[PDB]
RNA sequence: UGCUCGGCGCCGGCCCGAAGCGUUUACUUUGAAAAAA
RNA sequence: UGGUGACUCUAGAUAACCUCGGGCCGAUCGCACGCCCGGCGGCGACGACCCAUUCGAACGUCUGCCCUAUCAACUUUCGAUGGUAGUCGCCGUGCCUACCAUGGUGACCACGGGUGACGGGGAAUCAGGGUUCGAUUCCGGAGAGGGAGCCUGAGAAACGGCUACCACAUCCAAGGAAGGCAGCAGGCGCGCAAAUUACCCACUCCCGACCCGGGGAGGUAGUGACGAAAAAUAACAAUACAGGACUCUUUCGAGGCCCUGUAAUUGGAAUGAGUCCACUUUAAAUCCUUUAACGAGGAUCCAUUGGAGGGCAAGUCUGGUGCCAGCAGCCGCGGUAAUUCCAGCUCCAAUAGCGUAUA
RNA sequence: UACCUGGUUGAUCCUGCCAGUAGCAUAUGCUUGUCUCAAAGAUUAAGCCAUGCAUGUCUAAGUACGCACGGCCGGUACAGUGAAACUGCGAAUGGCUCAUUAAAUCAGUUAUGGUUCCUUUGGUCGCUCGACUUGGAUAACUGUGGUAAUUCU
C-alpha cells in the first residue's frame, strides 16, 4: 500500500470481538487509542451486542454522542473508541457501571459493579522515564504519563490511580506470592498466584503461576497483570473466578443445571 | 380469538422507549395486519396508538405462531427524534423526495461542470 | 468481497461397481420394504453410517483413559441414545460397529407413522406425511425423511387443520356437496 | 555434581533457599508464542 | 539521578553556536452569565515545538521454493570482495566516490535457460505412504499501454495528478485543443468458453467542518440445469384371476378371514403446481410463509437420457437392406438364418436428470 | 468399503501395455414441475474502447454587506435560514487483474541499543530577565471581452 489502512473485514477481526459472519462484509475498525488493535474492545460492538441497547450503526451514534457515555471519567463522542482492558464505563442515566475484565475464556464479559468502587482503575507500568530536568515519569499500559511517582515503583509493578484526579493512591510490588491474572496469549483470564520467575538475558522471560486448585501453568512476562496482594484481591471477581474448568466438568454442571432448571 | 403474548421485556431510559418481541397466536387464520396488533398493544400497555412501532413480522411453517419485534415510545417527539425515516414514512409522519439517484448524479455533474453563481442556474 | 457462505458438502456417495446382482437385490429390497423414493437416500444413509463408523474407528484407535476419548465417546453415545436407535443397556463404545442400515431407517418419520397404526400402508403413510396432515408436538411436518427422537415418539398425531384429526372438510367433499344440491335442486 | 550470600527450625555453630560456575550435538517428553474462515 | 544482559543510554556541569529559504514561547472562535471594589471568574472549540503511546511503514537475522548439464566453472576495477575516510539518505551498509590486496561462490548443483510460475492460508482424491491444482472473495506483493522524471502532502515515483517518447487514437475554419474501463454496466476483437447500458444508501462500514451530506465500497432484484440440500408425477375397495399360509378329500374340491400380486368396470378420501383477493417482507416491491374464492380419473396437470453378444443390469422377439448402409471406448458384428445395422413390442440402469470430448 | 474385468495362443502359465470402472471441473448435446442456497470474460488478447456513473464535505463553536428568503422599536455593527467563494481536512482508503518476478515474493521466528510516523490518548504549553488588537493583497460580487471547442481565461 501507499499509506495506512482504514478498513477491516469481518473475518479478519479478532475472535474475542466474536461477532458474526454473514450479516456484513466490513467490520468496525477502532480509532487510534491507548490500547493495541488486537485486544481492544470498541464501544459500538459492546453497546449493540453485549447490552443490545441499539440495533443499527446510527443508533449507536444516537446513543453515544449526546454525552451519555463516560469512559474512565471523561466523556467520549466516538463510536469506534477502543475501550481496552481495565476500563470503567459509566451510564449516568440508567444508573450502573461496568468494568472491562477478561472472562475465564478468551473474551470480555459484562461485570456489574457498585458505583463507589468505580472510582479507581488499576494500571500496569511499562517503563520508567526521566524528564528534561530530573523529572521522574511513570508510563503505564494505557499511555497515561504520570509525573512525580514514588521511587519504589519498578519496571513491572502495578499502581492504583484515582480517576477524577489522575494521581497515585496505592501500588503492589511484583514478587513471589501475589494474585496475578494473565492478559494476552493462548492462556487468558486465569487467576493464580506467582510462584517463581526466571531471567533470560536477551530473551523473553517466563514465569510460573499456580492456580488456586493447583493447576500450575506458565506464560510470558509481558502477559502478566498482578491485581492483588497475597491472595486477597482488590477488584471484584467475575463469575467462575478465572478457574479454567476442563470441558468435562462444565459439561457436567451444564447437565446439572439442566435438571435443576426443570 | 387472537391473543398477544410477549417476552424479552426490557426498558431503557437511554433511548426513552421500551422494546420487546411479540408472539402472535392466530390458529386457522391469515397473518394479522400491523394496525390491529398496534391497537391491541395500545390497549395492553395503556398508551395512545401513535408511538408504537412494529416491524419484521415473519410466519412459521403451519401458521399457528408468528413472531415479530416491536417497541413502545414515551411521547411523539421522541418518536420523531430518534427513529428511521422509512418507518415514520410508513406511519405517514414523514415524506421523502421523489428523485432518483441518476438525475441527481447528472445534476451534480452539471454543477461540477460550471463555476460561479451559475451552478444554481444550470441546476434548474 | 460479498457476505456469502460457500459452505456445502455432498450427502450421498456413488458406489464403485455400477452393475452387480446382489447389491441391487438388497438395495431394491430396502427401497421396496421401507417405501423409499430412489437410491439416493439409501446411499446417504450408508454415508452417514460410514461417517459414524469412521469416527468410531478413529476413537478406538486412541488409547484408553484419554480425556478426549471419554469426551466424544460420551457425546457420541449420548447422541445415539437420544436418537433412540441404540438401546439404553448397550452403553459401550465398541457397540457402534454392530448396527446396520435398517436400524437407522427404523427411526424414519414415515415408518414411525406406519407403525403407529394411524396409516394403512407405507406408501399411504408417505403420501399422508407429504400432504401436511401430521404434526410433531404442535408443528406440522410435510417431509418423510425426518429423524424422530426418542422423546418425541409419544407426541405424533394428526394436524388440527387436517380433516382427519377434526376440522373443515376437504375440497372434494364440499365440491361433492355442491354437486349434490346442484343435482337435487 | 560440588564451591560467596542468609531461612521453616535451635543456642561463633547443623540443615534448607543461592549472586555466580557446574564439558558438546542429534534423538525423545513437557510448556510458551503460534491471524480468521 | 534511573534502567537494561549489555550504550558513545537518560539525566547533570562547563564553553560557545543557533541558519533572515528563519524551531517554540496563542494578535483565534462560541454558551451560560456573575462576585468583590476598572481589575477578577466556569464550561468548551481550534492551533502548537516537544516526548511516550496507537495504526503502521521501512531496511535486517535463521529456516523453507518447479524443471533442466544438448547449462561446469562464474563475477571483477563500466565494482564483484573486504579495509580507511567521506557524499547522499530518516538511520546501518560499495548505495555511491578517492586509495589499497585480489578477492567471493561452486559437484552439498553456483552461474545460464525455461516455466501453460504471483506466494501463502487452502481444494480434489485418499487404508497407510502419497499425486495434482491454487487467477479467484482472507493476508502480503506488483501494475494501471510500456519505459523515464516530478509537484503537493506526514504518508505517492500516484496515473478517476502532472510532464516528455513511441504505438494507438478524438475534434477542427488546419493555426491548434483533448486521451487512457487489468472500476460499475455495456460494445468490438478473441475463442469451445463466461450475465442487467436496473433500484437504494435501509442494513455493514468508510470520508468530511460532521446526528443531518456522499459512497457502482456494498445491499436488493433479474439473467443462471457451474455446483450443493430438501422434494410432486398418487393412495385407498368389491369384483374381472394365479397361488402360497392351518385342517381334509390316495389325487381334482372346500373354509381362504391377514390374503399377495396385475388390467382403461364403478363412486370417494384427497391435496399440490398455475390462475389469483388479502396479509406479510422490503428504501419500495418481488422471493418464502399464512389465508379467502378457483383448481385432477386415461387425475393429457402425459419424465426423459443412454443401452439390451462379453466387460456389463437387461429378448437366440418381429419386419427391412443383405461385407452395402452402418454399429463398435476394446474384442469384434455386417456374405440374402444379423442374440450387435435400420424401425415397432417387451425388459434393465439412474432419475429431474442423463450421455460425449478434454485436464 | 485396503476391490478388479476383457483382449496376443490350436489350448496353458507369465512380463507388459491397451480398453472398461468411480470422483473431480470446463465446454457442449438432449430434457425439465416446487423450493433453499450459489459460481459466473481466468485460461486464447495485461487487446481496443463509444457512452452514463464511480469522492466529496458544516456544527451551539474559521470567514455572511449575494435583499436568495426573512423577524423590529432598526439606530451601541451583526435576529435568523442561507446559494456562491476563500480556508483546513480526505482524495496514498476502497475496487479490478496476475503481465513481470525462482531465495525474488511469501510463511514461521527474531531486531531497530541502526530511523520515521497524519490522527487519537496522557504530560508539557508565567520554567527564558530583555497591545483594550498591527499591515496590505486576493476571492465571491459588479462591469468590460477574444477563441471552433474545454472544469480555458
Amino acid at each position: 500500500a501507499r499509506g495506512p489502512k482504514k478498513h477491516l473485514k469481518r473475518v479478519a477481526a479478532p475472535k474475542h470481538w466474536m461477532l458474526d459472519k454473514l450479516t456484513g462484509v466490513f467490520a468496525p475498525r477502532p480509532s487510534t487509542g491507548p490500547h493495541k488493535l488486537r485486544e481492544c474492545l470498541p464501544l459500538i460492538i459492546f453497546l449493540r451486542n453485549r447490552l443490545k441497547y441499539a440495533l443499527t450503526g446510527d443508533e449507536v451514534k444516537k446513543i453515544c454522542m449526546q454525552r451519555f457515555i463516560k469512559i474512565d471519567g471523561k466523556v467520549r463522542t466516538d463510536i469506534t473508541y477502543p475501550a481496552g482492558f481495565m476500563d470503567v464505563i459509566s451510564i449516568d442515566k440508567t444508573g450502573e457501571n461496568f468494568r472491562l475484565i477478561y472472562d475465564t475464556k478468551g473474551r470480555f464479559a459484562v461485570h456489574r459493579i457498585t458505583p463507589e468502587e468505580a472510582k479507581y482503575k488499576l494500571c500496569k507500568v511499562r517503563k520508567i522515564f526521566v524528564g528534561t530536568k530530573g523529572i521522574p515519569h511513570l508510563v503505564t499500559h494505557d499511555a497515561r504519563t504520570i509525573r512525580y511517582p514514588d521511587p519504589l515503583i519498578k519496571v513491572n509493578d502495578t499502581i492504583q490511580i484515582d480517576l477524577e484526579t489522575g494521581k497515585i493512591t496505592d501500588f503492589i510490588k511484583f514478587d513471589t506470592g501475589n494474585l496475578c491474572m494473565v492478559t494476552g496469549g493462548a492462556n487468558l483470564g486465569r487467576i493464580g498466584v506467582i510462584t517463581n520467575r526466571e531471567r533470560h538475558p536477551g530473551s523473553f522471560d517466563v514465569v510460573h503461576v499456580k492456580d488456586a486448585n493447583g493447576n500450575s501453568f506458565a506464560t510470558r512476562l509481558s502477559n502478566i497483570f498482578v491485581i492483588g496482594k497475597g491472595n486477597k484481591p482488590w477488584i471484584s471477581l467475575p463469575r467462575g473466578k478465572g478457574i479454567r474448568l476442563t470441558i468435562a466438568e462444565e459439561r457436567d454442571k451444564r447437565l446439572a443445571a439442566k435438571q435443576s432448571s426443570g | 380469538t387472537v391473543t398477544i403474548r410477549t417476552r424479552k421485556f426490557m426498558t431503557n431510559r437511554l433511548l426513552q422507549r421500551k422494546q420487546m418481541v411479540i408472539d402472535v397466536l392466530h390458529p386457522g387464520k391469515a397473518t394479522v395486519p400491523k394496525t390491529e396488533i398496534r391497537e391491541k398493544l395500545a390497549k395492553m400497555y395503556k398508551t395512545t396508538p401513535d408511538v408504537i412501532f412494529v416491524f419484521g413480522f415473519r410466519t412459521h411453517f403451519g401458521g399457528g405462531k408468528t413472531t415479530g419485534f416491536g417497541m413502545i415510545y414515551d411521547s411523539l417527539d421522541y418518536a420523531k427524534k430518534n427513529e428511521p425515516k422509512h418507518r415514520l414514512a410508513r406511519h405517514g409522519l414523514y415524506e421523502k423526495k421523489k428523485t432518483s439517484r441518476k438525475q441527481r448524479k447528472e445534476r451534480k455533474n452539471r454543477m461540477k461542470k460550471v463555476r460561479g453563481t451559475a451552478k444554481a442556474n444550470v441546476g434548474a | 468481497p460479498v457476505a456469502r457462505s460457500w459452505v456445502c458438502r455432498k450427502t450421498y456417495v456413488t458406489p464403485r461397481r455400477p452393475f452387480e446382482k446382489s447389491r441391487l437385490d438388497q438395495e431394491l429390497k430396502l427401497i421396496g420394504e421401507y417405501g423409499l423414493r430412489n437410491k439416493r437416500e439409501v446411499w446417504r444413509v450408508k454415508f452417514t453410517l460410514a461417517k459414524i463408523r469412521k469416527a468410531a474407528r478413529e476413537l478406538l484407535t486412541l488409547d484408553e483413559k484419554d480425556p478426549r476419548r471419554l469426551f466424544e465417546g460420551n457425546a457420541l453415545l449420548r447422541r445415539l441414545v437420544r436418537i433412540g436407535v441404540l438401546d439404553e443397556g448397550k452403553m459401550k463404545l465398541d457397540y457402534i460397529l454392530g448396527l446396520k442400515i435398517e436400524d437407522f431407517l427404523e427411526r424414519r418419520l414415515q415408518t414411525q407413522v406406519f407403525k403407529l397404526g394411524l396409516a394403512k400402508s407405507i406408501h399411504h403413510a408417505r403420501v399422508l406425511i407429504r400432504q401436511r396432515h401430521i404434526r410433531v408436538r404442535k408443528q406440522v411436518v410435510n417431509i418423510p425423511s425426518f429423524i424422530v427422537r426418542l422423546d418425541s415418539q409419544k407426541h405424533i398425531d394428526f394436524s388440527l387443520r387436517s380433516p382427519y384429526g377434526g376440522g373443515r372438510p376437504g375440497r372434494v367433499k364440499r365440491k361433492n356437496a355442491k354437486k349434490g344440491q346442484g343435482g337435487a335442486g
